[PDB]
């Protein structure tokens, strides 16, 4: 009745704070999960994100994103969704295991690539898990959502892997995609591990109704339909992509920067192609120079703040330096002299 | 009721 689970499996992959792969679907039956991220199973912060055909076999159809976090082992503090997208609902799940998950409507295409790039980082003695997604196509970023889990020092540990499964038994339906660029940054040193080699291995070794294999570019995989194995139960591919990733530039704008009525407005947007934000902080002089210590310091700048509106005094002539990094720590500091008018 | 389960841990 169902189509055949099938594996795509780093052959290097090791305990990582980013973990990035590309996505592009190429037949789409419904209720297919393409998990392409998937860590810590079993384990303390289990989960996993990737993209659903919900219902139909096309664009017409209920395409999403998906991301969930299983729920603490030991802790009873709730998970929260500090941030969803405006396509993006927050939802606990049941059934023998507990948690959060986040589903995004999402009009992904077939043929086009996708990248989801997932961080998880320690703020205030909780581990933020955060969902990233470039459309490669348009040269968009959009952040999708991040969960607040209640366990400090959890991060993509272990099990890496991506998986294409069938959740409601329609194995006549094809499903068939492709993938490449697998990275992760390396918890112990912050370089990056290429997973250059992977194995694609279907999830019965006696259901040979999958199949898989790789060209220079991409590693493919499909099931269900009159897919057939011409690999066995699996084999390991190759592709040729550079030891360390091909990161984007940070770049934006400061659209606004004035002082009036003891309110200081900083306002900025990062350019259409750039990597997305992580954090900010912005330190406040009185000279050029920006020497000495800052008159004030506005610190804790969000991932999804792209301003500040602060009740502050402040001397005639003060100067901004505005300290933005992106999910992979680039930084780009800009400084501005404060306009005394809107 | 859909549900979408995962790989167990090796042992
Ligand atoms: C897995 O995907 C299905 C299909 O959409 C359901 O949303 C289910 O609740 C999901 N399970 C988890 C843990 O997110
Ligand atoms: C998850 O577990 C169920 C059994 O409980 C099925 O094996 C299902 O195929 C599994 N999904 C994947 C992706 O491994
Ligand atoms: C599969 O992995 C998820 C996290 O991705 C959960 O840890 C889930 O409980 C795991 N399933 C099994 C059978 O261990
Ligand atoms: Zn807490």
């Amino acid at each position: 009745a169902s189509a055949p689970g099938v594996y795509v499996t780093p052959k290097n992959s090791v305990s990582s704070d980013i973990i990035s792969i590309d996505w592009s679907p190429v037949q789409t039956a419904p209720y297919t999960y393409w998990a392409v991220h998937n860590w810590n199973q079993g384990g303390e912060a289990g989960g996993y994100a990737g993209f659903q055909q919900q219902s139909g076999f096309d664009e017409n159809g209920k395409r999403t994103l998906h991301f969930a976090v299983w729920d603490p082992i030991s802790s009873k503090e709730a998970i929260k969704a500090e941030y969803v997208s405006p396509t993006s609902v927050a939802s606990n799940f049941g059934g023998e295991g507990t948690g959060l998950k986040i589903q995004t409507t999402y009009d992904w295409k077939n043929y086009n690539w996708y990248r989801m790039t997932m961080r998880s980082w320690q703020e205030n003695g909780h581990t933020k898990f955060g969902q990233w997604l470039k459309d490669v196509s348009k040269n968009q970023w959009k952040l999708i959502g991040i969960m607040d889990f209640p366990v400090p020092n959890v991060t993509f540990n272990y099990g890496q892997t991506l998986f294409q499964a069938d959740w409601l038994g329609n194995g006549q339906d094809v499903r068939e995609a492709r993938v490449k660029n697998g990275y992760g940054r390396n918890i112990s040193d912050k370089k990056w591990t290429s997973w250059n080699t992977q194995s694609i291995e279907g999830q019965e070794p006696l259901n040979n109704n999958w199949d898989g294999g790789a060209t220079s570019e991409y590693l493919w995989f499909k099931a269900g339909g009159d897919s057939r194995s011409t690999i066995g139960t699996g084999k390991t591919f190759t592709l040729n992509q550079p030891s360390q990733p091909e990161i984007g530039k940070l770049d934006y704008d400061v659209k606004s920067t004035y002082y009036e009525n003891e309110k200081l407005n900083i306002t900025w947007q990062l350019k259409d192609s750039s990597t997305p934000q992580f954090k900010g902080k912005i330190e406040i002089y009185n000279n050029e120079n920006m020497t000495g210590q800052p008159i004030n310091v506005i610190n804790d700048i969000k991932s999804y703040q792209n301003g500040i509106s602060q009740s502050i005094s402040l001397p005639t002539n003060t100067y901004a330096k505005i300290v933005l990094t992106d999910i992979f720590d680039q930084t780009v500091e800009k400084k501005v002299k404060i306009k005394n008018e809107s | 009721a859909a549900t979408t389960t995962t790989p167990a841990p090796a042992k």
